[PDB]
């Protein structure tokens, strides 16, 4: 019926390994970058496909929970695919209870104490994957990360999956903080581009943005455009 | 099964605990955490871990967490669990509250948290909580207090302690420029300055790598306020003044 | 209360009165009974007005949570089949009576729900305690595939026949026009009534 | 649900986990109680205090009752529910029979929780022994003494943790009715029993004495002082 | 190259690289039946093909099928564990009809798979079970889209496809597909059962006889999933 | 029905009560304690069904013990009547409720005398004098008369007299005997009682 | 390693089998039944002479006729010992007559082997017990003495020595013991066994014993005839 | 009727940038008094106050789990509650108990704590919000106190002239009837003031 066990436990050293494993799985998925501007954020990701069977529109990346709050990963799609679920569903108790459109605060709070409870149960193993949260709420936008152990920061421009090392390196220089949500576009596209081994296109990348009338993702024909420059 | 299990909660051929063992030295390499009792007031001063550029400090504090309106917090060791245990604690003091209409006293929260943490070493099979707290408040019956929990789940009252990384050191230091009963609040900030510069590895200060914050009463009221960047400055640049004009 | 909806060539046409009482003494002056339910979905509320309220909420959410999770629009037979099963679960102690309406890829529909539970399409209906002043107006005056503007005539003049024979309704009439394009709120549509000066 | 064998036999019938249990209380401060004619008295050794905490929140003497009191060796986190659990068993007796509970009823419930937690799935055992002292309505004083294991017995004097080895050796050869006749008679026997053991010097030891008035009466570091001085 | 520290290749736990060796195994379970299907999608169908080589001539070959029926409109094709793909064809035909009973109108076949493919999921994070070994592929016609072709696997993950191909040949029976999605929408007519066939058969060299296959099938003008029968199929094959 | 008084004076918190034990037409009891202390400065008097007030009192008085065992300190004369009230009011709607009528009488290191009332509903006051029973509607009128917030306990005795004495000439009952003791700053005592031989 | 439950290649069940030599380590006991009675007696093995001799109760009374005698783990044998009392209460209550010592033995062994870490209860049993014990009574029929192991075995003896001397002990009553004793007799005979197997001096205060008669109740010895007894012995 | 047990009335009423709220003193059971300092207004945030009315037992419960969650909503937050999402959350809390519920009807009156708009609104015994623009009332004497602020009130009204109106309306409305009265209770929550005063009525 289920092990009752913990199967994340203290080293001689105080490490958790299985939790840097979780970790060491992160740090192999698809880059991400998300950068915050004085009126909006951006999420870009790299959505690569492995030929040209697969048919690109059925499956997404940049996905929304509410009308102003919406998020990306690198790590494991499957488990991204329950977190999602479950974000949605914190949101809508939320609103049930207050009549009043959840924060991205208490969002993120209330998914890294989930991931959280997923080191300390039972017969179960830590989630391969790491978030990026984004959201606009009276009158100010945010942006935080979410760890597989369940610790949460705040960010003004962060970069996961491969290559973050170099691409929060490249992003340090170039950020402003005057940074207008369209000029932050082309720093977002350009980070992505630093490391992509290939030839952009309108499909092989998502992005989303988030201002003051609430979350979309752009389509392939205004990501073309944006790059076109 | 009984291959994959690891016997989290079992004795050692000397009688030890080897998870709680563990969970020490995890505590023992995290930022350092320092607390001081005076006449009019106790005084928390922790340390800024992430230091990055990039980051953003929309929270009025990072290890705080004013509990109610009479007591506060600091953590060290996992920010995971310490999560779970400040709800814990905010909800314990609520409880009280709506059974007695009285606000709680401070040994009997410590109390209570630390119930929970002893009750996770003895069964169910989980692992235990990683984490130390510091604690300070003011009641009824003995005013001004400070305490500290360890993951095995035994307490103690203090009068200037410290936990996290170079604890040791710290202890050492404070036991030789503590005066019992003679300490005002002015003098504790000073040497809970002059402490923190030295048992932090860089060179001095920076009025960024450290956090602050300070509990009085004032017209029978209690008030927990975290100091700011500029007072802590200009409380280094005094720290430096006097050191300098000595030698 | 009084609520009335009806079918025209493109769409749906609800309308409600806005006082609401306890007793023999009027409360509200004011009180709003069309409910949002989903971008195309509206829904009007005659009963106790808690579990109106309580019951479009979570109908609201549920909806919501439903058109994230598939990607497209949902549908009035959804929304209907939803209701009728809480409502028949909770065997009539929720005393909630409905007047569902919306336009999906099928087409404009109208529902009516009933406190225990059981339903009916229909082409127009009405609710409350002037249910009879306003049937009566429609029995003598609907004409199928009928236009916009004398749709919005007959449903006002069913709502004021309801509001000047009963004792239990007055004081405002509501339009809310559903099309497969538009979505239009009228909140003060009309005024019939003025205090003495 | 955690139902696994933590404590279970071994070749020649041992068991493992109370042996172990029984090694950790092996190491903590050495506790001493005598009983006397009207008094009776208990004593804790301090192994040091550190110039800087608050004695009043780190006291190895409780009050379970009026009349009973108790101090351990072991470990402070174990030591704590049982006493707690004590209490209330204290109370839910005064209610349903109307009367002060006995010693020997408070030491057979601690004891049967002891032994309970030795033969349940998914437990380790307490850490903890402790001596336990009092009055009954008799007049008659008590002392008896528990283990990891679940048993208890009554004792003239005894010493638990580390260094009663010695300490019941000397307790041995000097118990006498003539060391017992007067209070501050008594005190000084504990004291001298007490500091053979505590090679620090000086006092680092806690004195409590119960007397059938006055019950838990805690001695002053200064008035502790001052039998020090005596014995020299 | 990926070392091992624990009970790494005994239950669903982390490597030292973060891999997941007990999921990499269900995948070699896939390739021990022994078969292969092949699904392409058309203009205005969905097709699907699948090997049937029965072991020898005792058994009622009337029983032996991979294909299967979920809901009236919906077809399906399994490979590798028989028991493990009849288990979770009866879960995925109790999903199709309590959506139908829960909402008033029939399952897409998106939600479907997506319901299959959280499903595995947990297989995949609980150690007390293992992953089930068999492969899925769904087809059906959607009334806003049309045709579609979905895939799930034992790790949960479930794409969508133009022309998919399943088994133990799965790396150069697509590559061979690879090559006619160039142009003409890869024969984009009611005869891409002529590519599906073509395709099965160059890389295994048997010019089926007309009783080595099974054909299903739905279409915009009849939407419901038929499976053709022996004289269709030889007709096809007698073109070729 | 049973008689219940308190008095609260600038330190003392005078409070009196009767001893008769009556079950039918017949008395079975003639000097009964409706008196339960629960701390060296709190006192709790009671009325109502049998069983219900023991079985209720005694629950309070372990707990409060438990308290004091725990903490080393005492219950306040507050935190003891909200405690009461909580666990009264939690049985209200449970399978089983009490049906009590109390007193909470009390005395504490820094606010003073204190007087609580409560019903069997669970609604908690404060007063400078209160009363439980038939007779609190004869002597109520006496204490409004005669009352003075700067009354001395000479006095005070006086005026609980002069009330047990319009009782013996006016009420359709016989009790003749009454209880009477004082809490001030050194705890209660027990005082002469007042008997109508 | 292996789980509670696990048989060996003999068939032998090694918690049942390392309970059983828990036994091998305790301090011996005795009984004899008579044609007039059954008498009890137990080494005290005290330790050191603060310990209070009148502390170690290892003779405890199941009823009015029926008494008890263990060696082992004492602390384990105190829950055997309530059921026993609360078995014998329900029974009268519910019969309005005493039980009987085969049915108390019987109702005892019946809690035996009934432990489990699986699908077992909501709270239940780890391991065996490790009490080895003798019940003594008189009944409908007389005098009786049965024994009590820790795999659930009960057998009916007349004269049976438990404990760690046991293999030495036996071999001595085997000779002692005849159908034509008197309780006097046995007594004396008792006693000289304990002397002759144990390791301090057999005085007044380190033994214990008890008799039941078809006359009288379960009553212990004093300090007083105890003494007088040993001295005239 | 249950709710006609222990009497009460309370009013609030809607100015200029300014709220007001009132409520009378008397405690007592069915046809005596008891005390006449009874509590039924209550300072759940720095300009947002709540009247109850009812039966007092549940008057008390009401108010302690009310401030239960809004401390813990404050301390999670980080920040002071809307009157709206007061509102909210008071007939959810209502509304779990639909079956078996609390006799008491609430008032909120409050200020917008940016924009310094105000808001009243009440709710009946199950959690039925409704928000209006002038006055809200419960009790005994609702039709009374209807009756009095139909005829008194005015748009756009200063704090000196609201104070008058909502006294001037509770005087007359509680001095007829039987078991409301004892004195009255008048808080003004204005943007950076809460003046308390306390009226002189009758004792009969």
């Amino acid at each position: 019926r289920g092990y009752s066990f913990s199967l994340t436990t203290f080293s001689p050293s105080g490490k958790l390994v299985q939790i840097e494993y979780a970790l060491a799985a992160v740090a192999g998925g698809a880059p991400s970058v998300g950068i915050k501007a004085a009126n909006g954020v951006v999420l870009a990701t790299e959505k690569k496909q492995k030929s040209i069977l697969y048919d690109e529109r059925s499956v997404h990346k940049v996905e929304p929970i509410t009308k102003h709050i919406g998020l990306v990963y690198s790590g494991m799609g499957p488990d991204y695919r329950v977190l999602v679920h479950r974000a949605r569903k914190l949101a809508q108790q939320y609103y049930l209870v207050y009549q009043e459109p959840i924060p991205t605060a208490q969002l993120v709070q209330r998914v890294a104490s989930v991931m959280q409870e997923y080191t300390q149960s039972g017969g179960v193993r830590p989630f391969g994957v790491s978030l990026l949260i984004c959201g606009w709420n009276e009158g100010r936008p945010y942006l935080f990360q979410s760890d597989p152990s369940g610790a949460y920061f705040a960010w003004k421009a962060t970069a996961m999956g491969k290559n973050y090392v170099n691409g929060k390196t490249f992003l340090e220089k170039r950020y402003n903080e005057d940074l207008e949500l369209e000029d932050a576009i082309h720093t977002a596209i350009l980070t992505l581009k630093e490391s992509f081994e290939g030839q952009m296109t309108e499909d092989n990348i998502e992005v989303g943005i988030c201002n003051e009338a609430g979350f979309r993702r752009l389509t392939p024909t205004e990501v073309r455009d944006y790059l076109a420059a | 099964s009984r291959r994959y299990d690891s016997r989290t909660t079992i004795f050692s051929p000397e009688g030890r605990l080897y998870q709680v063992e563990y969970a020490m030295e995890a505590i023992g390499h995290a930022g350092t955490c320092l607390g001081i009792l005076a006449n009019d007031g106790v005084l928390l001063a922790a340390e800024r871990r992430n230091i990055h550029k990039l980051l953003d400090e929309v929270f009025f504090s990072e290890k705080i967490y004013k509990l109610n309106e009479d007591m506060a917090c600091s953590v060290a060791g996992i920010t995971s669990d310490a999560n779970v245990l400040t709800n814990e604690l905010r909800l314990i003091a609520q409880r009280y509250l709506l059974q007695y209409q009285e606000p709680i006293p401070c040994e009997q929260l410590v109390t209570a948290l630390c119930d929970i943490k002893q009750a996770y070493t003895q069964f169910g099979g989980k692992r235990p909580f990683g984490v130390s707290l510091l604690y300070i408040g003011w009641d009824k019956h003995y005013g001004f207090q400070l305490y500290q929990s360890d993951p095995s789940g035994n307490y103690g009252g203090w009068k200037a302690t410290c936990i996290g990384n170079n604890s040791a050191a710290a202890v050492s230091m404070l036991k030789q420029d503590y005066k019992e009963g003679e300490m005002t609040l002015k003098s504790a900030l000073a040497l809970a300055v002059k402490v923190l510069n030295k048992t932090m590895d860089v060179s001095k200060l920076s009025a960024e790598k450290v956090e602050i914050a300070t509990l009085t009463r004032e017209n029978g009221k209690t008030v927990i306020r975290v100091l700011k960047q500029k007072e802590v400055e200009q409380l280094i640049k005094k720290h430096e003044e006097e050191e300098a004009k000595a030698e | 209360t009084t609520i009335a909806g009806v079918v025209y060539k493109d769409g749906i046409v609800l309308g409600a009165d806005t006082r609401a009482t306890e007793g023999m003494v009027v409360a509200d002056k004011n009180c709003s009974k069309i409910h949002f339910i989903s971008p195309n979905i509206y829904c009007c509320g005659a009963g106790t007005a808690a579990d109106t309220d309580m019951t479009t909420q979570l109908i609201s959410s549920n909806l919501e949570l439903h058109s994230l999770t598939t990607g497209r629009l949902p549908r009035v037979v959804t929304a209907n089949r939803m209701l009728k099963q809480m409502l028949f679960r909770y065997q009539g102690y929720i005393g909630a009576a409905l007047v569902l309406g919306g336009v999906d890829v099928t087409g404009p529909h109208l529902y009516s729900i009933y406190p225990h539970g059981s339903t009916d399409k229909l082409p127009y209906v009405t609710m409350g305690s002037g249910s009879l002043a306003a049937m009566a107006v429609f029995e003598d005056k609907f004409r199928p595939d009928m236009e916009e503007e004398e749709a919005k005539k007959l449903v006002s003049e069913a709502i004021a026949a309801g509001i000047f024979n009963d004792l239990g309704s007055g004081s405002n009439i509501d339009l809310c026009v559903i099309s497969k394009s538009k979505l239009d709120f009228l909140r003060p549509y009309s005024v019939p009534n003025k205090k003495g000066t | 649900s955690y139902d696994r064998a933590i404590t279970v036999f071994s070749p020649d019938g041992h068991l493992f986990q109370v042996e172990y249990a029984q090694e950790a209380v092996k190491k903590g401060s050495t506790a001493v109680g005598v009983r006397g004619r009207d008094i009776v008295v208990l004593g804790v050794e301090k192994k040091s205090v550190a110039k800087l905490q608050d004695e009043r929140t780190v006291r190895k003497i409780c009050a379970l009752d009026d009349n009973v009191c108790m101090a351990f060796a072991g470990l402070t986190a174990d030591a704590r529910i049982v006493i707690n659990r004590a209490r209330v068993e204290c109370q839910s007796h005064r209610l349903t029979v109307g009367d002060p509970v006995t010693v020997e009823y408070i030491t057979r419930y601690i004891a049967s929780l002891k032994q309970r937690y030795t033969q349940s799935n998914g437990r380790r055992p307490f850490g903890i022994s402790a001596l336990i002292v009092g009055f009954d309505f008799d007049g008659t004083p008590r002392l008896y003494q528990t283990d990891p294991s679940g048993t208890y017995h009554a004792w003239k004097a005894n010493a638990i943790g580390r260094g009663a080895k010695s300490v019941r050796e000397f307790l041995e050869k000097n118990y006498t009715d003539d060391a017992i006749e007067t209070d501050d008679l008594t005190i000084k026997l504990v004291i001298k029993a007490l500091l053979e053991v505590v090679q620090s010097g000086g006092k680092n030891i806690e004195l409590a004495v119960m007397r059938r008035d006055q019950p838990l009466k805690i001695l002053s570091p200064e008035e502790i002082e001052k039998y020090v001085a005596e014995i020299e | 190259r990926g070392s091992s520290a624990g009970f790494d290749r005994h239950i669903t736990i982390f490597s030292p690289e973060g891999r997941l060796y007990q999921v990499e195994y269900a995948f070699k379970a896939i390739n021990q039946g022994g078969l292969t299907s092949v699904a392409v999608r058309g203009k205005d169908c969905a097709v699907i093909v699948t090997q049937k080589k029965v072991p020898d001539k005792l058994l009622d070959s009337s029983t032996v099928t991979h294909l299967f029926k979920i809901t009236e409109n919906i077809g399906c094709v399994m490979t590798g564990m028989t028991a493990d793909s009849r288990s979770q064809v009866q879960r995925a035909r109790y999903e199709a009809a309590n959506w139908k009973y829960k909402y008033g109108y029939e399952i897409p076949v998106d939600m479907l798979c997506k319901r299959i493919a959280d499903i595995s999921q947990v297989y995949t994070q609980n150690a007390e079970m293992r992953p089930l070994g068999c492969c899925m592929i769904l087809i059906g016609i959607d009334e806003e889209q049309g045709p579609q072709v979905y895939k799930c696997d034992p790790a949960g993950y479930y794409c969508g496809f133009k022309a998919t191909a399943a088994g133990v040949k799965q790396t150069e029976s697509t590559s061979f597909l690879e090559k006619k999605v160039k142009k003409k929408f890869d024969w984009t007519f009611e005869q891409t059962v002529e590519t599906a066939i073509t395709c099965l058969s160059t890389v295994l060299s048997i010019d089926f006889k007309p009783s080595e296959i099974e054909v299903g099938v739905v279409t915009v003008e009849n939407p419901k999933f038929r499976i053709l029968t022996e004289a269709e199929i030889d007709a096809h094959l007698v073109a070729l | 029905m049973e008689y219940l008084i308190g008095i609260q004076g600038p330190d003392y918190v005078l409070v009196a009560s009767d001893r008769v034990a009556a079950s039918n037409i017949v008395q079975m009891k003639d000097d009964h304690d409706k008196m339960f202390k629960m701390s060296e400065k709190i006192l709790l008097l009671c009325v109502g069904e049998a069983g219900d007030t023991v079985q209720f009192a005694e629950y309070i008085q372990k707990n409060v013990q438990l308290y004091k065992m725990r903490n080393g300190y005492e219950l306040s004369p507050t935190a003891a009547a909200n405690f009461t009230r909580r666990n009264l009011a939690d049985c209200l709607r449970s399978r089983t409720p009490y049906h009590v009528n109390l007193l909470l009488a009390g005395y504490d290191e820094h606010e003073g005398p204190a007087l609580y009332y409560m019903d069997y509903l669970a609604a908690l006051a404060k007063a400078p004098f209160a009363a439980h029973g038939y007779g609190a509607f004869l002597t109520l009128s006496i204490l409004d008369r005669y009352y003075t917030p700067t009354i001395s306990r000479e006095r005070a005795v006086e005026l609980l007299r002069k009330c047990l004495e319009e009782l013996q000439k006016r009420f359709i009952l016989n009790l003749p005997t009454f209880s009477v003791r004082v809490i001030d700053k050194d705890g209660i005592h027990n005082l002469e009682n007042i008997t109508f031989t | 390693d292996r789980g509670v439950n696990t048989f060996s290649p003999e068939g032998r069940l090694f918690q049942v089998e390392y309970a059983i030599e828990g036994h091998k380590l305790g301090s011996t006991a005795i009984g004899i039944q008579t044609s007039e009675g059954v008498c009890l007696a137990v080494e005290k093995r005290i330790t050191s002479p603060l310990m209070e001799p009148s502390s170690i109760e290892k003779i405890v009374e199941i009823d009015a006729h029926i008494g008890c005698a263990m060696s082992g783990l004492i602390a384990d044998a105190k829950t055997l010992i309530d059921k026993a009392r609360v078995e014998t209460q329900n029974h009268w209550f519910t019969y309005n007559e005493t039980m009987t010592v085969e049915s108390v033995t019987q109702a005892v062994s019946n809690l035996a082997l009934q432990f489990g870490e699986e699908d077992a209860d909501p709270g239940a049993m780890s391991r065996p017990f490790g009490v080895a014990l003798l019940f003594g009574g008189v009944d409908e029929k007389g005098p009786q003495l049965f024994h009590m192991d820790p795999s659930g075995t009960f057998v009916q003896c007349d004269a049976r020595a438990i404990g760690s001397a046991s293999e030495g002990a036996q071999s001595s009553l085997q000779e002692v013991y005849h159908k034509s004793t008197t309780l006097k007799e046995a007594i004396k005979s008792s006693l000289i066994i304990l002397k002759q197997v144990m390791e301090e001096k057999l005085n007044a205060t380190n033994i214990e014993l008890a008799t039941v008669q078809p006359g009288q109740n379960f009553h212990m010895f004093t300090k007083e005839e105890l003494e007088e007894v040993i001295k005239d012995i | 009727s249950v709710m006609s047990y222990n009497g009460g009335a309370v009013m609030a009423m809607k100015g200029k940038n300014c709220v007001a709220i009132a409520a009378d003193r008397r405690f007592g059971i069915q046809a005596q008094m008891v005390t006449t300092d009874f509590q039924k207004i209550f300072p759940m945030g720095d300009r947002l106050y709540i009247g109850l009315a009812g039966l007092a037992t549940d008057v008390q419960t009401v108010a302690q789990r009310l401030k239960f969650r809004l401390n813990l909503y404050e301390l999670k937050e980080g920040r002071q509650i809307k009157p709206y999402t007061l509102m909210s959350m008071v007939a959810n809390l209502l509304y779990e108990k639909r079956f078996g519920p609390y006799y008491t009807e609430p008032v909120i009156a409050g200020l917008d704590p940016k924009t310094f708009k105000p808001f009243i609104c009440s709710l009946d015994l199950i959690g039925c919000p409704m928000v209006t623009d002038d006055f809200v009332v419960s009790g005994t004497c609702s039709e009374q106190m209807y009756g009095m602020c139909e005829s008194l009130w005015e748009p756009n009204m200063d704090p000196e002239h609201l104070f008058e109106t909502i006294s001037q309306a509770m005087l007359n409305a509680v001095d007829r009837d039987a078991v409301s009265g004892m004195g009255v209770i008048v808080h003004i929550i204005e943007k950076d003031k809460i003046t308390t005063r306390t009226l002189k009525a009758r004792m009969d």
